[PDB]
């Protein structure tokens, strides 16, 4: 779906939805008192993972799984964890994200049955009980979610311009499976909340390069870029990896899960 | 939920029924949803606004990709989203707008009713259209319904005579006719085609430019099949039966052997667009008559698109297009009436 394709500098994404490290950093503190700051980058990637899964067992495209995870990442950028439950609402933004593309429908029966169903088939570490939420729990969150987003549904991601400069290269067969496959772990940080899609898209194919001892020098100097903050988001990528290695999702999540700050009942 | 963020978030928000006065001011009445005549409470606003209420509850995929589209769209020829709002308690969601007073509908029935005033204002509501279609179909959106009840256009106001290109088609299941007035239906469609295309809304915007010439739908005519025989006929007794020549891959459309079966190139042999346009005081010598030509060509491939309709030097010869199409003379058609 290539609806408003050149739009981006125009685009709400840009306009709203490209924030400032530092306003970010700052409401992320009010979590910050439960959770370490290496706790809530853990919890961040492991709900990552879970909007992957559930996107996969419903059989979405990789777009619409990203914008899923946008969804998901712009809600609590603002909010804090306890505001609404992140099991409830990682389904609520695969729906919504599935709903702005007009090539089939997820029904609601079939939502509700692969939230249990990943839940309990691959995420059983994590949680002990089943997914006790309902289709009236879903309908609820969702307008929370299009209101805090104000209504802003269309994201752009990098795997459209990624293609567009693999293909430039003549390397699609030898560097696209490896940078696409980079552009999916870029989503495990904030990477997409403050760059340009563009240039996560040519940091990822860097590394690729890199990773393949393919020399691209004098590709990347044809290019009218920034490169600092391409290096800069390399160096997000480098980390991500570090991180991934000394991690064991499935030995410290159920841990990191109770930890969190919960969501407070009427009196 | 926490119930801190609920009841703090419930407090903070916005209600339609609080801004708007809007009780018993309903102007639109169709299956998307009902629109209203709205004046703000709170400001002492001047200024009219339209609410359209969506049909249904919850966020249909209908109600999503409209919202999605209109958050994005920006161009004074297409109806500009000012605000959403979400009521929790009834679930239903809407939509606030600038209200247009005018339409092209009321204006065609206007002067039927009657018998282009300002020597330019066919013309300069034509060159909006196609502005306002261009920037859809450059951000790859297709209109999918286009018609003249769908071409507004502002009243008095800072943006008097102003088009503004609204109603758009936002969802249709696998872009596609075939899934659940045909006058402004491209042939394409009418044999079976199984997609919407850009090619599609020019057609469109081609029959509404005759109908601003004549004050007639040009394509006037009396399941979930898409083939329709008398509109087929009514299209080829305006403009002829298409040669081999004219439309090659007619042979790959779904219905073409339908056609075959159905109709004979005999029956339409004097028949022309030339002889329809003559027969309602349009030169087939003016540049309004070659434009026209070009915008209702039956082969979609052969069809003019937007941009290049734009430069047509139709729009270099005097009378100039104006940004108010109205070109500062005083508005005789009515104000819409309240249901
Ligand atoms: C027949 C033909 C057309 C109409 C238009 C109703 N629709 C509208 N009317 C006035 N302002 C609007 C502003 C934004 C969107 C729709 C509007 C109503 C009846």
């Amino acid at each position: 779906d290539k609806a408003m394709a050149g739009n981006f500098w125009q685009s709400s994404h840009y306009l709203q939805w490209i924030l400032d490290k530092q306003d970010l950093l700052k409401e992320r503190q009010k979590d910050l008192k439960f959770l370490s700051e290496e706790e809530y980058w853990k919890l961040q990637i492991f709900f990552t993972n879970v909007i992957q899964a559930l996107g996969e067992h419903l059989k979405l495209r990789q777009q619409v799984i990203a914008t899923a995870t946008v969804y998901f990442k712009r809600f609590y950028a603002r909010y804090s964890l306890k505001s609404i439950d992140p099991v409830l609402m990682a389904p609520t933004c695969v729906f919504l994200a599935s709903k702005v593309e007009e090539f089939g429908v997820v029904s609601n029966t079939r939502l509700i049955a692969a939230a249990t169903s990943v839940l309990k088939t691959r995420f059983s570490y994590a949680f002990p009980k089943e997914f006790p939420y309902r289709m009236n729990h879903i309908l609820e969150c969702e307008f929370y979610l299009l209101e805090l987003m104000d209504c802003c549904l269309i994201v752009y991601h990098p795997y459209r311009p990624l293609l567009q400069y693999v293909q430039d290269m003549g390397q699609e067969d030898m560097l696209l499976p490896l940078a696409w496959r980079i552009v999916n772990d870029t989503y495990r940080t904030d990477l997409c909340l403050l760059y340009p899609p563009f240039m996560i898209a040519l940091a990822c194919l860097h590394v690729a390069c890199v990773v393949q001892q393919k020399d691209a020098r004098q590709w990347f100097a044809e290019l009218s870029v920034d490169m600092e903050k391409i290096l800069e988001i390399i160096r997000v990528i480098l980390k991500l990896y570090e991180q991934w290695k000394n991690f064991d999702e499935r030995k410290e999540m159920a841990t990191i899960l109770s930890k969190m700050p919960k969501p407070k009942p009427p009196p | 939920m926490d119930y801190d963020f609920k009841v703090k978030l419930s407090s903070e928000r916005e209600r339609v029924e609080d801004l708007f006065e809007y009780e018993g001011c309903k102007v639109g009445r169709g299956t998307y949803g009902h629109v209203y005549k709205a004046k703000r409470k709170d400001g002492k606003d001047d200024k009219d606004y339209a609410l359209k209420q969506i049909e249904g509850t919850g966020i249909s995929m209908s109600a999503c990709r409209e919202i999605a589209l209109l958050r994005e769209l920006k161009h004074p020829n297409v109806i500009s989203l000012q605000k959403v709002f979400l009521s929790h308690a009834d679930r239903k969601v809407w939509l606030l707008f600038d209200y247009a007073e005018h339409d092209l509908w009321h204006i065609i029935k206007f002067h039927r009713a009657s018998k282009q005033l300002p020597r330019g204002m066919v013309k300069s509501l034509l060159y909006q259209i196609l502005d306002g279609i261009h920037y859809l179909h450059a951000n790859w959106v297709l209109h999918r319904d286009l018609k003249p009840a769908n071409i507004l256009v502002m009243g008095e106001g800072p943006e008097r005579g102003r088009v503004k290109i609204a109603d758009m088609g936002f969802a249709r299941l696998f872009n596609s006719p075939l899934k659940p007035t045909f006058w402004y239906r491209a042939p394409e469609l009418l044999l079976g085609a199984r997609h919407y295309t850009k090619a599609i809304d020019i057609w469109a915007i081609g029959c509404i430019f005759a109908e601003l010439l004549t004050s007639e739908p040009i394509f006037h005519c009396r399941t979930s099949n898409p083939y329709h025989h008398d509109q087929l006929d009514r299209i080829f007794n305006v403009m002829g039966f298409p040669a081999d020549k004219d439309w090659e891959d007619i042979k790959k459309m779904p219905e073409h052997s339908t056609l075959m079966k159905d109709f004979r190139r005999n029956t339409y042999t004097n028949c022309s667009l030339i002889k329809y346009m003559e027969k309602h005081k349009v030169k087939p010598d003016s540049k309004a008559f070659h434009l026209l030509q070009k915008l209702l060509t039956m082969d979609p491939i052969k069809r003019i698109t937007s941009e290049q309709a734009m430069q047509d030097p139709y729009f270099l010869e005097d009378p100039l297009p104006t940004s108010d199409v109205f070109a500062g003379c005083q508005i005789p058609y009515p104000k819409r009436e309240f249901l």
